[PDB]
């Protein structure tokens, strides 16, 4: 996996 | 009669009020009495600088928690590259204090922000479930500027216990009326990324929000489809502005940018929206932004106009969200009948995909049943198909009334072999539409290459009301  | 903000980097907040008339509209909703008082949200992020001086006077420790430390303190964690500050940037947009002459404001200014630390460490299911469920009656709305990764090549969605926390959200949040979950769509646009192979996006229970520059053109991060609702503004190319908000170790930034800007903006709007009326269920707050979001002056290439005469677009939903309608509306709003759902398998037998393949059938809509729709909201096509080369694939769905919903559009660098497993494409844009009639299914090869493979099921299923 999850990522800004 | 009313006074706006005094705060020095007010006037540089474009977006929310300016002279060319080309912004959200929020000083014409703070005008009519809205500022967010009363309302709860909060930021799922990597965590929020609480001490902030432009954030301490609204945050809220009911709306915060940090689940990747396991501890109610959600304060970031410092270091050179200044890594978490992405989620303070995000509350700021939605409740920085108002006339405190320090940086801008946000929307709701009066609104009370938390945050929950949950990015900054290994981001697995069980760490969604409790951000997504953290205090469903204390927290109005959820705001989540995060994502699977944007490689245009995969797809994936929440896992069970998200999903479960997304379910008990709309069904039990807020003493019933459900929680608010406000999603960015994504930041894949180089990479010909499509917000439908994003599950948090896709799914109906958020209202994915995707972006505008201030010249009102498609950002470069910004990706296209059918499940996006509406759109807010972000940054664009180096001559148009940007946004500006708190920033970490208790700064002001005026270079907040791509999909994760969208998403706060929108989250602020839905808590003025609240506060001008408490008894909106989630299903009504996506009705207002429907009817309330605005097309015109935004430029794209592919705006339609759907069954129902509002204008739609695969990169901007319904439009640029309107502040001042969204209050308007919500006052006089009638809460909408009870949701159903109509389920319709289409396939009686597998079908060769080739070089392009068509799905016709006619539908009653579940004429005669309790869960008769005549009024559709959110429409899901589950596919389940195998191809050599996945990104060659095109798929689009056409309503009984001519709107043309493009599912998945071609992801060049998708080489992938798994096909689709019952994955669940949506679409907003046959919103208010009558579902009876005939629909139809489109998938093709966009590619020159030689491709095969197998649609082996394909079924609809109708959201809405009669
Ligand atoms: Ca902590
Ligand atoms: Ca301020
Ligand atoms: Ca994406
Ligand atoms: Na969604």
């Amino acid at each position: 996996x999850r990522v800004r | 009669v009313y006074q706006e903000p005094t705060d020095p980097k007010f006037p540089q907040q474009w977006y929310l009020s300016g002279v060319t008339q080309r912004d959200l509209n929020v000083k014409a909703a703070w005008a009519q009495g809205y500022t967010g008082h009363g309302i709860v949200v909060s930021i799922l992020d990597d965590g929020i600088e609480k001490n902030h001086p432009d954030l301490a006077g609204n945050y809220d420790p009911g709306a915060s928690f940090d689940v990747n430390d396991q501890d109610p303190d959600p304060q970031p964690r410092y270091t050179q590259m200044n890594d978490n500050r992405h989620g303070t940037r995000c509350a700021g947009e939605v409740a920085a204090v108002a006339n405190n002459g320090v940086c801008g404001v946000g929307v709701a200014y009066n609104a009370r922000i938390g945050g929950v630390r949950m990015l900054d460490g290994e981001v697995t299911d069980a760490v969604e479930a409790r951000s997504l469920g953290l205090n469903p009656n204390h927290i109005h709305i959820y705001s989540a500027s995060w994502g699977p990764e944007d490689d245009g090549k995969t797809v994936d969605g929440p896992a069970r216990l998200a999903e479960e926390a997304f379910f008990r959200g709309v069904s039990q949040g807020r003493g019933g009326l459900g929680s608010i979950f406000v999603w960015a769509s994504g930041n894949g646009g180089r990479e010909h990324d499509s917000c439908n192979c994003d599950g948090y996006t896709n799914s109906i229970y958020t209202l994915s929000i995707s972006s505008a520059t201030q010249f009102g053109n498609v950002p470069w991060y910004s990706e296209a489809c059918s499940s996006t609702l509406a759109t807010t503004y972000s940054s664009g190319n180096q001559n148009e502005k940007q946004i500006v908000t708190t920033d970490l170790r208790q700064k002001c930034t005026e270079s907040h940018t791509g999909t994760s800007a969208s998403a706060p903006l929108a989250a602020g709007i839905i808590a003025l929206t609240l506060e001008a009326n408490k008894n909106l269920t989630w299903r009504d707050m996506q009705h207002l932004v429907v009817q309330t979001s605005k097309p015109a002056h935004l430029n794209a290439n592919d705006w339609a106009t759907n069954g129902v005469g509002r204008k739609v677009s695969h990169s901007y939903g319904y439009g640029l969200l309107d502040a001042g309608a969204m209050v308007a509306l919500a006052q006089n709003w009638t809460t909408v009948a009870p949701q159903r759902k109509c389920i319709i398998d289409i396939l009686t037998e597998p079908k060769d995909i080739g070089k392009r393949l068509e799905v016709r059938k006619t539908v009653t809509a579940c004429l005669g049943e309790p869960n008769h729709i005549t009024r559709l909201e959110h429409a899901q096509a589950r596919l389940t198909l195998s191809y050599n080369r996945r990104g060659d694939l095109a798929i689009h769905l056409v309503s009984p009334m001519g709107t043309r919903s493009t599912l998945l559009a071609a992801r060049p660098h998708d080489y992938s072999a798994d096909g689709f497993n019952d994955w669940a494409f949506m679409t907003t844009h046959s919103w208010d539409e009558d579902p009876s009639g005939e629909w139809v299914l489109e998938i093709e090869n966009t590619s020159e290459a030689n491709n095969y493979g197998t649609l082996t099921k394909f079924t609809l299923v109708l959201y809405g009301t009669a």
